């Protein structure tokens, strides 16, 4: 019967600067014992099992370094992270164990970074593929930040506008840049009746698009 | 070494009931609680119920009352958890957490999580396809390569280069979902001298039909 409401939703800091994130409670989470509220803080990166940080509010668990310090008390707590580094990119719950358990929302932590631009690479599709009556063409956009890119694809130089998938990585842990996937899906005798295929990659860091092409012939 | 594992990712139809388990191993099992936590992909932590393998006493989430229930075995060491009557609303990960009984109560260890994905549909095998250069090339000291993983269901699919042992460079795109069928892709980025001198493999698993694919990515 215990409601949990974490603040904010989303977070962003540039590493070396400190953070903090409330958790709140729809009732108290102390019953007694000097200190012993019933609160801990986890930490759940992209693809991982959460991991424990803090329990009883402030203490923290094995191996856990300081820069990572919980405090309040009652309905009202705090996670603090002093000295943000790239590998702290994670979503942080509170959870309550007062009386059976309740995790709070959440808080998403992004990391704020230097503008980079994309490596860009293009890949024709593969003798296989061709082979069961498809092709993909696939271009990655590397490396790159902020998390704002627009991708336009070319046949013989006609913009193309479906067969288009995109897909963003999760922010990079070591140097907080994004990654991202475009793939353009044709079948194979509709991929054959066009030469050159085009990605343009349109990233705030040039103004004019990165181009990368092939030619089926090629 | 305190370790709790969990069975791999699940399709089951709707209507039907799915146990899975949650093996305990390197710690007393009647000692610690063992907490069940839901999570739908990209959404979050949802605790759904407590077990205590001593009395066999059970707590739930009100929410999961009527549609989950905890066991445990204390002869196998294994707590189980048993949905029923699925629904694609029931489509999630599903962690079991040993809840400490030493005082301080916290999860520290926690299983590596049951992909359960709810649907009617056949689970097929992804086709692996090598994403090699087009016989073009441009900023030489680095080459990337990669791997396309298309026509799969249900996630989630496992790519790994050169057995785990090319680790830097890697990135693999989430997956997205096509007229009922998922694909993602992966990249791998080596010095260009490396390549194709020395061997590169993506390495694809998919546990829902117990696939494992290796593609050598080869030039042209």
């Amino acid at each position: 019967d215990i409601v949990m409401s974490q603040s904010p939703s989303s977070l962003a800091v540039s590493a070396g600067e400190k953070v903090t994130m409330s958790c709140k409670s729809s009732q108290s989470l102390l019953n007694s014992r000097t200190r012993k509220n019933y609160l801990a803080w986890y930490q759940q990166k992209p693809g991982q099992s959460p991991k424990l940080l803090i329990y009883w509010a402030s203490t923290r668990e094995s191996g856990v370094p300081d820069r990572f310090t919980g405090s309040g008390s009652g309905t009202d707590f705090t996670l603090t992270i002093s000295s943000v580094q790239a590998e702290d990119l994670a979503v942080y719950y509170c959870k309550q164990s007062f009386y059976l358990r309740t995790f709070g929302g959440g808080t998403k932590l992004d990391i704020k970074r230097a503008d980079a631009a994309p490596t860009v690479s293009i890949f024709p599709p593969s003798s296989e593929q061709l082979t069961s009556g498809g092709a993909s063409v696939v271009c990655f956009l590397n490396n790159f930040y902020p998390k704002d890119i627009n991708v336009r694809w070319k046949i013989d130089g006609s913009e193309r506008q479906n067969g288009v998938l995109n897909s963003w990585t999760d922010q990079d842990s070591k140097d907080s840049t994004y990654s991202m996937s475009s793939t353009l899906t044709l079948t194979k005798d509709e991929y054959e009746r066009h030469n050159s295929y085009t990605c343009e990659a349109t990233h705030k860091t040039s103004t004019s698009p990165i181009v990368k092409s092939f030619n089926r012939n090629e | 070494q305190v370790q709790l594992q969990q069975s791999g990712p699940e399709l089951v139809k709707p209507g039907t009931s799915v146990k899975m388990p949650c093996k305990a191993s390197g710690y007393i099992f009647t000692d610690y609680v063992i907490s069940w936590v839901k999570q739908r992909t990209g959404q979050g932590l949802e605790w759904i119920g407590e077990i205590f393998p001593r009395s066999g006493s059970t707590y739930y989430n009100e929410k999961f009352k009527g549609k989950a229930t905890l066991t445990a075995d204390k002869s196998s060491n294994t707590a189980y958890m048993q949905l029923s009557s699925v629904t694609s609303e029931d489509s999630a990960v599903y962690f079991c957490a040993r809840d400490y009984y030493g005082t301080s109560f916290a999860m520290d260890y926690w299983g590596q999580g049951t992909s359960v994905t709810v649907s009617s549909a056949k689970t097929t095998p992804p086709s692996v396809y090598p994403l090699a250069p087009g016989s073009a090339a441009q900023t030489n000291s680095m080459v990337t390569l990669g791997c396309l993983v298309k026509g799969y269901f249900p996630e989630p699919v496992t790519v790994t280069w050169n057995s785990g042992s090319l680790s830097s460079g890697v990135h693999t795109f989430p997956a997205v979902l096509q007229s009922d069928l998922y694909t993602l892709s992966s990249s791998v980025t080596v010095p260009s001298s490396t390549w194709p001198s020395e061997t590169v493999t993506c390495n694809v698993a998919h546990p829902a039909s117990s696939t494992k694919v290796d593609k050598k990515i080869v030039p042209r």
